[PDB]
């Protein structure tokens, strides 16, 4: 029992609507939830999650479709991964700003 | 002991077809000794149509009874065989063996030759691209043909070439059937997956040696990858 | 008229076991004047057995014959590949004579499932006037298979004639080609055409589609 | 049944996206979608300098014209970037060449 790594992606700074990356590694067991939040706001639509391939470690990514305009508002998206009844939250922001 | 058969290769029905069994090496003189004329349908079995003792001493089929005539010549030592009312059904390649005695018959046998009996004419073969429309399932490898038709006689050898003249090993050779007065036969090659999804050459040429003319045409690959 | 029938016509056999090959005929032959050929494909026929008991020069001892009357076996020992051809049974004291059907004798192998693949007729073939569509079987035993053409739910019958190849040397499967001719306006009222197959090493038959116009 | 230019996007980690012993290192993704036909060729570059370690490519997965995703997944590390490194993704397709470059600076 190893606690999920969580990191999320960025868009580049010089330019690309983008997608947002959330990847858990060398977790286990396999059966992991992953979800996404835009400013402490529970997202219903717009994110699917890939099938959990494997790397004995596994893989799972999933991916947020978000606008160009939204994401530089320095809007806050927070990726949520529970496992093992542990909750991770991580935060991302402009790296210009 | 030996014989050889000699003939035309093309008759058309309702005419007269002759045959020579040339042989070489013994004489009609003593007892026992005769000539038999055997044909097999491809695909049937053998057919026996007369045979002829010596002393000109002839037999005929019931079943084909007036219908065939047997003559022989000393002189030049072969048997002549003489058929009429030709039928495309009666198509087969015809023999003729020694029989050395009362108990040992057709103890030696010829090579024969292939007697065709169509109303058309020996026309140059066709050749006709095909491309395999198979989806949802790559499997092992990919599969294609090459469709000979309108051949006469069969006699066709196939061989595969790649883009830039390579070899190919096929060995899949698919007899010739029958069909509305016409030969059409069918031929493929496999060729691994691996090799498709690497060369940019898009497509594979189709030879057929045939003498009635050297056309090559080309079958182009579908690819996968 | 002595009629001679043998069966089986078809019988799996094994490399270094007997072999029994049987010969009926229609009524009793005068001094059992009964003889055995072998015949290979592409060469020509070649005499083993005369009177059923006599070997003939160039034969060799492993072949023998046996029975009289109306009833003949020929036991052949150590059987060899070389020797899985066909064989016919003779007989000369009818005057006219008669021959055999044959029995085709094949190596014994495992089923081996079969690969389907259907090429539609060229765009080429199309314009003059006949559609040929095809139907391959490739690796597959025994011999003995089924193929039904299926078009637009409707079977067709009376319009196939079906080749079949050989036995391979060096793989000892079986191939055969099955091939649909159509009008080239029937053609164009129908959308769907399959061909169905049916095999002893599988659990359900496989069926194989096209659509007109993307291909 | 269609031929289209493969779409080229990179992914960087941001600025709080290290982590782990000194020196920290993260990774890049580059994906290719709404792309035709199947076979297609991901490589890395640095600088100029071809990458040929310490990456992985996941296999082509489809997402009518047939539609395929592929996902790359190159090792970088923290010291390269704030030098100010710029990584390109080359996407190979039908004989026809996708450059993108990235970089740090705003
Ligand atoms: C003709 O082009 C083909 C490409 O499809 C060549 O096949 C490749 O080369 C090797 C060596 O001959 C073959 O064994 C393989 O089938 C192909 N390579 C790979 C990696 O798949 C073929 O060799 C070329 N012909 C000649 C004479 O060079």
């Amino acid at each position: 029992e190893m606690n999920p790594n969580v990191n999320v992606f960025v868009p580049p700074r010089d330019g690309f609507k983008s997608k947002l990356i959330c990847e858990a590694t060398n977790f286990t067991p396999k059966p992991i939830t992953v979800s996404w939040l835009k400013d402490g706001k529970l997202v219903e639509s717009g994110f699917t999650t890939d099938p959990v391939t494997i790397e004995q470690t596994y893989k799972v990514i999933s991916t947020l479709t978000i606008s160009e305009i939204d994401w530089l508002n320095l809007n806050v998206y927070t990726c949520r991964v529970d496992h093992r009844g542990l909750t991770f939250l991580k935060n991302v922001s402009s790296t210009c700003a | 002991v030996t014989l050889k058969e000699s003939g035309p290769t093309l008759v058309k029905p309702t005419q007269t077809l002759t045959l020579t069994c040339t042989f070489s090496g013994f004489s009609l003189t003593t007892t026992g000794e005769g000539v038999g004329w055997i044909r097999q349908p491809p695909g049937k079995a053998l057919e026996f149509l007369a045979f002829i003792y010596w002393n000109d001493a002839k037999r005929y089929n019931p079943s084909l009874q007036s219908r065939l005539t047997i003559t022989k010549d000393a002189s030049k030592k072969q048997v002549v065989l003489t058929l009429t009312n030709l039928d495309p059904v009666d198509t087969a390649t015809y023999y003729c063996a020694r029989t050395s005695g009362w108990d040992i018959e057709f103890e030696y046998w010829g090579q024969g030759t292939l007697v065709t009996v169509s109303s058309g004419s020996a026309s140059a073969p066709t050749l006709f691209p095909l491309v395999s429309c198979e989806n949802s399932s790559p499997s092992s490898t990919v599969a294609v043909g090459c469709l000979a038709q309108d051949f006469l006689p069969d006699s066709i050898t196939f061989s595969w070439k790649y883009k830039n003249n390579s070899d190919i090993s096929s060995t899949r050779g698919f007899p010739s059937v029958l069909r509305g007065g016409k030969y059409a036969a069918t031929s493929q090659v496999l060729l691994p997956s691996k090799d498709v999804m690497q060369g940019t050459d898009e497509h594979v040429v189709c030879k057929v040696q045939h003498p009635n003319g050297n056309k090559e045409k080309d079958v182009p690959l579908p690819v996968v990858i | 008229e002595i009629v001679l029938t043998q069966s089986p016509g078809t019988l799996s056999l094994s490399p270094g076991e007997r072999a029994t090959l049987s010969c009926r005929a229609s009524e009793t032959v005068s001094n059992d004047k009964v003889a055995w050929y072998q015949q290979k494909p592409g060469q020509a026929p070649r005499l083993l057995i005369y009177g059923a008991s006599s070997r003939a020069t160039g034969i060799p001892d492993r072949f023998s014959g046996s029975g009289s009357g109306t009833d003949f076996t020929l036991s052949i020992s150590g059987l060899e590949p070389e020797d899985f051809v066909v064989y016919y049974c003779q007989q000369y004291a009818s005057s006219p004579r008669t021959f055999g059907q044959g029995t085709k004798v094949e190596i014994k192998r495992t089923v081996a499932a079969p690969s389907v693949f259907i090429f539609p007729p060229s765009d080429e073939q199309l314009k003059s006037g006949t559609a040929s569509v095809v139907c391959l079987l490739n690796n597959f035993y025994p011999r003995e298979a089924k193929v039904q053409w299926k078009v637009d739910n409707a079977l067709q019958s009376g319009n196939s004639q079906e080749s079949v190849t050989e036995q391979d040397s060096k793989d000892s499967t079986y191939s055969l080609s099955s091939t649909l001719t159509l009008s080239k306006a029937d053609y164009e009222k129908h959308k769907v055409y399959a061909c169905e197959v049916t095999h002893q090493g599988l659990s359900s038959p496989v069926t194989k589609s096209f659509n007109r116009g993307e291909c």
